């Protein structure tokens, strides 16, 4: 482990630290914007929710087909954001397709 | 700041030759290997077009 | 009569869960005034003007592109609009211009689908120029 | 030469009459390494006069104790002694001990030494920094960032440390005040990222309060100096320890939380701060 | 030694240049992908790149103190923020020629007086603005 090797590794990790910090700043700005309009989006989505909130509707017993809309981004570096959604989709397609319902998945993301 | 402190430079990640450097090397290749295929196919289409005309 | 009214758009949020007397809404299959205890009626919107008769007495007026008038069994009406725009920001001169331009496009719209699209344009423009 | 002239203009050394307060011993670099090595001993003896014969509390200012260490290493190299690790003199510890151990408190008096320290290659583990730190009892870190804020003296409060900062020595009240002002600035620094990211309005009510008090404290740290009075136009203040403790504990308690932050900037005792607040507008 | 070794005019412009450039160094990391940053950060990055383009000097081309003061004055006041980054050096050269030939009196004032008097600053402002308006062709 020459001083050369130690220096190379140290410099590389320093660069990685700087880049990650700047990336954190940019993600913070984007999150600040996304939280801002999440409040207007919230009540609008609640309007859609109200349909089954008041008019309680459930799938009768079984559907011939099924649609699974798993939404996510195309950019990673967000922990398990995509992983969790994929896991839920896999659990559902495992949960479904036993009753015969042909599940289909639209991968937004 | 103080000059004595070790100072990093551009390319250190690749110069290290560690996992992150290898990831950068492979990632660049995977992207442009695909891009070359698209570019080559477009060139083939251009050649076919000029052959037709 | 203590009727919670939620008028919201993807961009901006208007009255939200607010007690209102009447909400005249530009709904398809005819316009019906939202009441305190109107029968639960899930009807889709059409381009036009919505008038919310706030219990205080003043009646705010907004323009609606389209959406769903989700009035529940209880006194809760959810007026979701894709484009909820106030009357001031709309430009009357360009409103008339667009109306006439679409009317001209009607003849050139050979395709019945395309003619239907220009028909949607002229319908929206008609309601628009009435608003302006 | 700059230091000499600046000291003359400040008044610590007077040329007209015997009102001088400092004795200068210069070991300038152009002198051979042995002379630089023994200059510190020369100055220490000159201070030793006042401690023993006059029974006074002297202040020995040794600039760059690192150059003393380096001169010792050079002298050892010239004498031919096999160099130790990193190349410092084999007798580094003993030389440093011989020099420092004379700077102590005797029955007649005491010699306190404010020694400037240079850290080679920014390595605190380097032999010279380590050996010097073994004899240290307090550290004063003059930080450019604190200078940028405008706080003069530009001492970094959190980074500066002392070894007598223990209740048994300083007093329970003193320790409580110093510990409190330490935390009140540490949490302000920690949340300073939070406000920078989310916003000041995105802080809790107490988080807003601690910012105000910490900003008051960081301003209250600044104190006008009498040596720079001629230039700054503001009379220098010599706050007693009791006054410092009282003011800082008052600010911590929130007694002067209504006061504006500017009232605590470049003031002496807390009475001056409140009077200045009155003076404003 | 610091500012004690600088002409009063050079002191006046250089202090502001130093502060702006230091801030740019502070925010330089974001620049790579700092498009989505606060407007203050964008302003810092723009002023930094403009100043950095200003500092660049060709080899074996020593400049006079007055000309340096003129260029730094052009940069720090913010007359070059609108100008495209690559255009900054071209403007530096063209403005140097313009001020040296048309307005040698003002350079003499900076050279002789040794400071940017208020009248000079007003005159310098007029000259820089006028040339900048016509510089782009």
């Amino acid at each position: 482990a020459t001083l050369k090797d130690i220096t190379r590794r140290l410099k590389s990790i320093k660069n990685i630290q700087k880049i990650t910090k700047s990336m954190k700043m940019v993600a913070a700005a984007k999150y600040a914007r996304a939280e801002r309009d999440l409040k207007p989006a919230r009540v609008y989505g609640i309007g859609s929710l109200a349909l089954y909130e008041k008019a309680d509707i459930k799938v009768p017993e079984d559907k011939k087909k099924h649609l699974i809309i798993g939404v996510s981004s195309d950019r990673g570096l967000c922990g398990a954001i995509h992983s969790s959604v994929a896991k839920q989709i896999k659990s559902e397609v495992a949960n479904l397709t036993a009753a015969g319902k042909e599940v289909k998945i639209v991968g937004v993301g | 700041d103080t000059p004595e402190g070790v100072r990093s430079g551009a390319g250190a990640v690749r110069d290290a030759g560690g996992a992150f450097g290898k990831k950068e090397q492979a990632d660049e290749e995977r992207y442009f290997r695909a891009r070359a295929r698209e570019q080559l196919a477009a060139l083939k289409k251009h050649h076919e077009n000029e052959i037709s005309h | 009569g203590q009727m919670s009214f939620t008028f919201a758009s993807p961009t901006q949020v208007f009255f939200n869960g607010a007690n209102v007397r009447q909400v005249d809404v530009p709904t398809q299959t005819g316009a019906f005034g939202i009441l305190a205890s109107h029968v639960p009626t899930l009807q889709v919107l059409r381009p036009g003007l919505v008038v919310v008769h706030a219990e205080d007495g003043t009646t705010s007026k907004y323009f609606v592109s389209s959406g769903s008038v989700t009035v529940n069994a209880d006194s809760s009406v959810q007026l979701l609009a894709e484009e909820a725009v106030t009357l001031d920001m709309l430009d009357p001169g360009v409103a008339k211009a667009n109306l006439e331009k679409a009317q001209s496009e009607l003849l050139g719209a050979a395709d019945e689908a395309s003619r239907a699209e220009i028909q949607i344009r002229i319908e929206a423009n008609e309601a628009l120029v009435k608003a302006l | 030469n700059d230091l000499y002239h600046e000291m003359i203009e400040s008044g610590v050394i007077n040329l007209k009459d015997a009102t001088s307060k400092v004795a200068l011993v210069y070991g300038q670099m152009n002198e051979p390494p042995g002379a630089r090595a023994r200059v510190a001993l020369t100055g220490l003896t000159v201070a030793e006069y006042f401690r023993d014969q006059e029974g006074q509390d002297v202040l020995l200012f040794i600039d760059n104790i690192f150059r003393f260490t380096q001169a010792g290493s050079e002298v050892s190299a010239l004498l031919g002694r096999i160099p130790s690790a990193v190349g410092y003199q084999p007798t580094l510890a003993t030389d440093m001990g011989t020099m420092q151990e004379r700077i102590t408190t005797t029955k007649k008096g005491s010699i306190t030494s404010v020694q400037a320290i240079y850290v080679p290659a920014d390595d605190l583990t380097d032999p010279a920094p380590a050996t010097t730190f073994a004899h240290l009892d307090a550290t004063t870190v003059l930080s450019r960032a604190i200078a940028e804020l405008g706080i003069y003296p530009a001492v970094d409060p959190l980074d500066s440390t002392s070894r007598i900062m223990d209740p048994n020595i300083v007093g329970s009240e003193h320790y409580d005040v110093a510990r409190g002002v330490q935390k009140i600035l540490q949490d302000y620094k920690s949340l300073q990222d939070i406000i920078a990211i989310l916003g000041m309005d995105e802080l809790s009510e107490e988080d807003k309060l601690t910012v105000s008090r910490a900003r008051k404290i960081q301003r209250f740290l600044s104190q006008p100096f009498q040596v720079a009075e001629v230039f700054t136009g503001h009379l220098g203040k010599l706050v007693p320890l009791k006054e410092t403790i009282k003011g800082f504990q008052q600010i911590l308690a929130g007694e002067y939380d209504h006061l504006p932050e500017q009232a605590f900037y470049m003031v002496g005792p807390i009475e001056e701060a409140v009077a200045k607040a009155d003076k404003l507008a | 030694v610091g500012s004690a070794a600088q002409t009063r005019a050079m002191k006046q412009v250089a202090g502001t240049m130093k502060l702006e450039l230091a801030q740019y160094r502070e925010v330089a990391a974001f620049a790579q992908f700092g498009s989505d940053l606060d407007a203050a950060t964008q302003q810092l990055l723009s002023r930094g790149v403009r100043l950095t383009e200003l500092l660049k000097q060709g080899q074996y081309a020593p400049m006079a103190i007055e000309e340096q003061v003129a260029v730094i004055y052009a940069g720090v006041r913010g007359y070059l923020d609108k100008l495209e980054p690559s255009k900054i050096t071209k403007f530096e050269n063209a403005f140097l020629s313009h001020v040296i030939s048309q307005h040698q009196a003002l350079l003499g004032k900076i050279r002789a007086d040794g400071k940017i008097s208020e009248e000079t600053d007003a005159k310098l402002k007029e000259i820089v603005t006028n040339f900048l308006a016509g510089f782009e062709a």
